DNA sequence: CCCTGGAGAATCCCGGTGCCGAGGCCGCTCAATTGGTCGTAGACAGCTCTAGCACCGCTTAAACGCACGTACGCGCTGTCCCCCGCGTTTTAACCGCCAAGGGGATTACTCCCTAGTCTCCAGGCACGTGTCAGATATATACATCCTGTGCA
DNA sequence: CACAGGATGTATATATCTGACACGTGCCTGGAGACTAGGGAGTAATCCCCTTGGCGGTTAAAACGCGGGGGACAGCGCGTACGTGCGTTTAAGCGGTGCTAGAGCTGTCTACGACCAATTGAGCGGCCTCGGCACCGGGATTCTCCAGGGC
């Protein structure tokens, strides 16, 4: 009885409002914690600038972007719709990674 | 009074008024902007000096850079640029 | 002796941030698979360029990674970004 | 007497610092000598490219219904022209975003 | 004024409250904004009522006031203004975003009101409403929350338009005289401006005299037996002092130094490793290697085979989760009072500790938690694990105790590691509440 | 009259060509596509015969790339044949 | 000068995807094939032919070529 | 007089030429100044990178049994090691072909 | 009269004489191994000239070496390397 | 039946050729040795401002967990056509040789360009400062999707 | 199977506010004007090599056609895992204490390591020459695939 859409709609509808935004996906204090803990393997007491981490966030989220991208274009060549770790392996080796 | 830094910013900011007169621009743009001049100006540089290298020359003149500018820029705005810094240059060395 | 820890780093980063990070992507239908993976993708890319972050750190002696130096470590990798420097 | 200096920007009718690119150009390492042309060139190519990317980014401002040029719009900019797409294709904008681009098939039919 | 009013409804004023209302009064007609500090447990809030009160009806001047106070006191002081002046109209600002507007344009734009009673979170949210209007009398509970410059509610409250001004506040000088500069200068912007015995004391009094007013607990009740300060020197364990030389001297990462020795201080096992190993027993290793544990471990009985009703504040909850580990192997009964403990589950903690009958011995409190309530006037002794740089901070922890129901002597003893950074924060703190003294208490 | 089933021979193949490391293009039909190529830019030009040389392995190793993550696109489609969207494909995710 | 693309034959194409690892070929690949190679050999001859423009000569020479691939991203060894 | 001449190589116990790196290195446009121990460091890591290349085309061609290393044990050899392989992952060798792999889905059922 | 060309043909053949004694090498591998040799030296030197830019220094020394190389390197290979170019400079600061 | 028999392909073992890698020899140009110089980087010292660590209080958006149903992934069938293996004819590659000339490579000379210095001064930084362009909120009005309903 | 209506998401104006952009001012340091000296390159001329053009014979490779099998593609069913909406919970984000040293930054002094120049002699590149490995061909073996007991 309640209104409810199909399975799909909505999934385009934040496909557009992701597509029109400019701002950061990833929590900002987890990221931070999640690059000094790498960070801790390489070398103690390291210290970084929040401009470092920023730089970081922005990079890791447009090299992720483009990731997506190649894989919806495997899962598509698959005749799916869905995306898989086999298409991101996929991507990733015709990439060279 | 902090050291001073040096950037593109006011001739940016030329340029864009030539372009369009009543437009603006943030400061986050402007250093895109900076970074893009000083990365094309890296590219350019770095492959007018290998020229030199490869001819065994130590002098980079401006045909290195018009070789380089064809090397590296794609095509229709190789040409255009080639055309720029050749009026550039007859109207520098007719005049002083 | 009383303590406990509270949750993976690796695991800060969601299944709802990498769904939106998906949505920008373009991508309608996730499997439950898809997050493990994206967390080991981030995880080495993370890695190297933090690597090469710390060796000019290091070269630089200095104790404090700075953005100049991420930017740098991502022109050498090849994800040359504007903005920072 | 002495006559009135002139900067060599102002001699080529440029907008870009002639000076500070035969300094830049000298100091770093590039080759032992620079000739004197070759700033110029570089400025006047330097200048046609900052005018054709400010030229797409203020067009893409103004149908924004804005007057200030931002990073979404510079990204807009450089994307949607093949050439540009090509020459800054391994340069990511921060702030910058993704072009909309929905697959057809992902279409609801 | 030396009797209370007419409006005042279920009691008479007495007489410290009618005299603290007189200098109020002569305060507003000659035309200054002072501060009140009869210290917490005389009235402050009543008077402060009285003072409205009188406002409202003896001159017609009612107008848009604002209180603010912690939202921890925003029921109370709700109930006392219904209870004691119904007279005059009041309305209290809390909720999120649909309740807060939904109040506003109920009742603050049409402006029935007279009096607003606000938090200090609710007034940053709401501050383009409530700048708007004029105020002429501005109320603050608390006052050492303003105490620092460049801080957001400071900033917003000089920024508001005020006719007249009046803090309330317990403890005007904390750590320096910069933070008593800092509220003056917030009461007269003009007349205190720059910085600030012959050369000092006698100064400030004459100064300091008419623009304050403090009062000991000591005149009014003449009860409540004075307290009895032991402190009690540790030469800490051997691995105490392994952990203290390494740190000083210098695989584990360790940035603040301070901070190191403080816990090193308190107990070695909250650094990674100096556990044993994966057996993680909790039986004696704790006790023998902390001299403060040990000194704890043959107090504590001693208090139980007597009276007993100890209260303990430490300034880690760390170090409140080992003592609880402690509690646990003694097989002692507690309740633990901590940031973390939900507002829900901290009142039925107080109550039950302080019901008439309670088994619960030990009740462990972080300093910094709370505040301003907790009436466990039950207890007996007060054990400071560890001294933090406030004096104050210190003496409000040993008070909460220190309450008018309790009918016997209470004894606080100090834990204090020789020859470690602990020497420099007792040195600190009774420095601190040196200068406090020499200049509030005179 | 012996025949082979449809497969073995081009495993066959596989095997001795991935043995073996000849060049697999006839040598004058690529020298007169380079020099067809060539014309549209300079006329009169003249090749060295390591130029034509260092062209085909470079050519060839090209293809041979692009022919492998062809087939992997291939059997990413449950296939054995490749097709021209699987070359596509790879050409995209490779970035050409 | 035209048609020399169909001098790049079926049985070499199918040589380059044996030697790739390929088992089944499509026939409309062939085509793609001379494209994709067409464009590839069209951009590093326009290299090539920049520099030896800029050298003032008349003759490709390995060293010209051998640079136009390594600044495409694609070093040859064997060849200077 | 002088003493007998004696070459930087041999002073640090190398087999590459300390003093023609150290000319490169001058003349090569990387910095005005080029220290002592500069070309020493990398004359040890290209001695390093060539002894290992050809230890493993060595014993490449041994497997092949043969005498003299060829393209195709070079190729081999630096297509059999990761990390040898991740340097030179853009890099073509000539005449040297390609690994023999088949993907097992084209293998027979 | 004709020019003489560079290499360093002589110093891989000893190296591989002392890997390697009784293996030999031609001609085609003799200038594969040239051109390896040329690039690693191109590679590890600009980065050391970016790394000296970069901190602003007018030198190259063996720390920025050995930054470069670790840059450069993937890792048991630095490490390798590191180890070796060390022992080189002890030995040639102690030995002149 | 899964398991022999042909039949083709790969494999191994010898023997004769060819040319190309390895060694030896000459001259010369580059690297080693010495001596003098100076500017670059190291060492040190003073200062300021971020940064880390242990906590409190509060608010609120976002994450987590759950239950249901629905598209969707995945397996299985059938068909037919397109690719592959094979034989035959045809074509152009391949190799060898010869002949000619363009053009790359070198050398010597000369000048004109660029580097290096000293003044001189204005363009380009940093530091304040105010006003408008974009963000936010709010109430509208409008467009999109979904389901029940006459069609049955 | 169209359609209409309802519920929801989204675009649109309009008013408020605020902090960041654009401007102006003052100072200084880096670019321009004038000049002189030295060597890098432009120019002319010569040599010889390496590219191009052509011709003939051999043969491997390509083009063409044929017949058959297996793999691509469309269809059908199913049962499962993911999307969607809702309710609880958590931690992120913001705003505070509390003294701290710590790390980066700048200014000065001073010594040593890199540059620069002259001299020389010994590695090193080019040129011959020769023998042993690789190549090629040929003959005698193992391996494997495909048809048939539906061998
Ligand atoms: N009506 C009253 N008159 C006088 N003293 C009171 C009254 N109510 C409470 N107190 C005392 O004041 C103490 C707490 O004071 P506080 O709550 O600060 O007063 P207020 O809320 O009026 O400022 C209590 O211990 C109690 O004994």
């Amino acid at each position: 009885k309640p209104h409810r859409y199909r399975p799909g709609t909505v999934a385009l509808r934040e496909i557009r409002r992701y597509q029109k935004s400019t701002e950061l996906l990833i929590r900002k204090l987890p990221f931070q914690r999640l690059v000094r803990e790498i960070a801790q393997d390489f070398k103690t007491d390291l210290r970084f600038q929040s401009s470092a981490v920023m730089a970081l966030q922005e990079a890791s989220e447009a090299y992720l972007v483009g990731l997506f991208e190649d894989t919806n274009l495997c899962a598509i060549h698959a005749k799916r719709v869905t995306i898989m770790p086999k298409d991101i392996q996929l991507a990733r080796r015709i990439r060279g990674e | 009074r902090k050291t001073r830094k040096e950037s593109y910013a006011i001739y940016v900011y030329k340029v864009l008024k030539q372009v369009h007169p009543d437009t603006g621009i943030s400061s986050k743009a402007m250093s895109i902007m900076n970074s893009f001049v000083n990365d094309v100006f890296e590219r350019i540089a770095g492959e007018a000096s290998r020229l030199a290298h490869y001819n065994k020359r130590s002098t980079i003149t401006s045909r290195e850079i018009q070789t380089a500018v064809r090397l590296l820029l794609p095509g229709e705005l190789a040409k255009h640029a080639v055309s720029e810094g050749t009026k550039a240059v007859t109207k520098y060395t007719s005049a002083k | 002796r009383h303590r406990k820890v509270l949750r993976d780093n690796i695991q800060g980063i969601t299944k709802p941030a990498i769904r939106r990070l998906a949505r920008r992507g373009g991508v309608k239908r996730i499997s439950g698979l898809i997050y493990e993976e994206t967390r080991g993708v981030l995880k080495v890319f993370l890695e190297n360029v933090i690597r090469d972050a710390v060796t000019y750190t290091e070269h630089a002696k200095r104790k404090t990674v700075t953005a100049m130096d991420v930017v740098y470590a991502l022109k050498r990798q090849g994800r040359t970004l504007y903005g920072f420097g | 007497t002495r006559a009135k200096a002139k900067t060599r920007s102002s001699r080529a009718g440029l907008q870009f610092p002639v000076g500070r690119v035969h300094r830049l150009l000298r100091k770093g390492n590039y080759a032992e000598r620079v000739g004197a042309g070759a700033p110029v060139y570089l400025a006047a190519v330097l200048e046609y490219l900052t005018a054709e990317i400010l030229e797409l980014a203020g067009n893409a401002a103004r149908d924004n219904k804005k007057t200030r040029i931002i990073p979404r719009h510079l990204q807009l900019a450089v994307r949607n022209d093949e050439e540009l797409n090509k020459l800054l294709g391994r340069v990511t904008i921060a702030q910058g975003g993704v072009l909309p681009n929905i697959q057809s098939v992902l279409l609801p039919k | 004024f030396e009797d209370s009013p007419s409006y005042v409804k279920w009691g008479k004023l007495r007489d410290y409250q009618v005299r603290g209302l007189n200098w109020l009064i002569s305060l507003y007609e000659n035309g200054i904004n002072g501060i009140l500090a009869d210290e917490m447990g005389l009235g402050k809030t009543l008077q402060t009522i009285s003072l409205l009160g009188y406002m409202k009806h003896y001159r017609n001047i009612p107008g848009p006031h604002m209180v603010l106070v912690p939202k921890s006191t925003l029921h109370n002081w709700m109930s006392e203004f219904k209870r004691w002046v119904p007279t005059l109209r009041s309305v209290c600002l809390i909720g999120d975003k649909e309740q807060r507007a939904a109040f506003v344009r109920d009742v603050l734009l049409p402006g029935e009101w007279d009096v607003c009673v606000t938090s200090y979170e609710m007034l940053i949210k709401e501050k383009s409403v409530f700048k708007k209007f004029n105020w002429r009398y501005l109320v603050i509970d608390e006052a050492h929350r303003i105490k620092n410059e460049k801080s957001k509610l400071s900033e917003i409250v000089r920024e508001f338009k005020t006719t007249n001004r009046l803090l309330l506040t317990g403890t005007p000088l904390q750590n320096n005289l910069h933070e008593l500069w800092s509220l003056l200068n917030f009461l007269l912007p003009d007349v205190f401006n720059s910085a600030d015995d012959q050369k000092l004391v006698e100064r400030l009094h004459m100064v300091l005299r008419p623009f304050l007013l403090r009062r000991i607990k000591a005149d009014v009740e003449k009860s409540l037996p004075p307290k009895k300060e032991v402190k009690i020197y540790v030469g800490l364990s051997k691995m105490q002092r392994e952990w203290y030389t390494r740190i000083l001297m210098k695989k584990m990462r360790l940035l603040n130094i301070l901070m190191q020795l403080r816990k090193c201080c308190n107990h070695p096992y909250l650094f990674d490793g100096a556990e044993p190993g994966p057996p993680y027993t909790t039986d004696m290793h704790l006790v023998t290697n902390s001299g403060k544990m040990v000194v704890l471990d043959k107090l504590l009985p001693k208090l139980k085979e007597q009276g007993s009703r100890v209260l303990i504040f430490s300034q880690m909850t760390r170090v409140l989760d080992i003592l609880e580990d402690y509690c646990m192997w003694r097989n002692y009964e507690y309740c633990r009072l901590d940031g973390q403990t939900p507002h829900d589950e901290r009142q039925d903690s107080i109550n039950a500790y302080n019901e008439p009958n309670s088994t619960k011995f030990v009740f462990m409190l972080s300093t910094r938690a709370g505040g301003l309530g907790i009436n466990l006037a039950t207890a007996d002794v007060v054990i400071l694990y560890d001294s933090d740089w406030n004096p104050q901070v210190d003496l409000q922890a040993m008070d909460r105790a220190h309450r008018i129901g309790q009918t016997k002597t209470v004894r606080v003893f100090r834990f204090i590691t020789d020859n470690t950074v602990e020497e420099r924060i007792v040195e600190r703190a009774e420095m601190k509440l040196r200068l406090d003294s020499i200049v509030i208490q005179q």
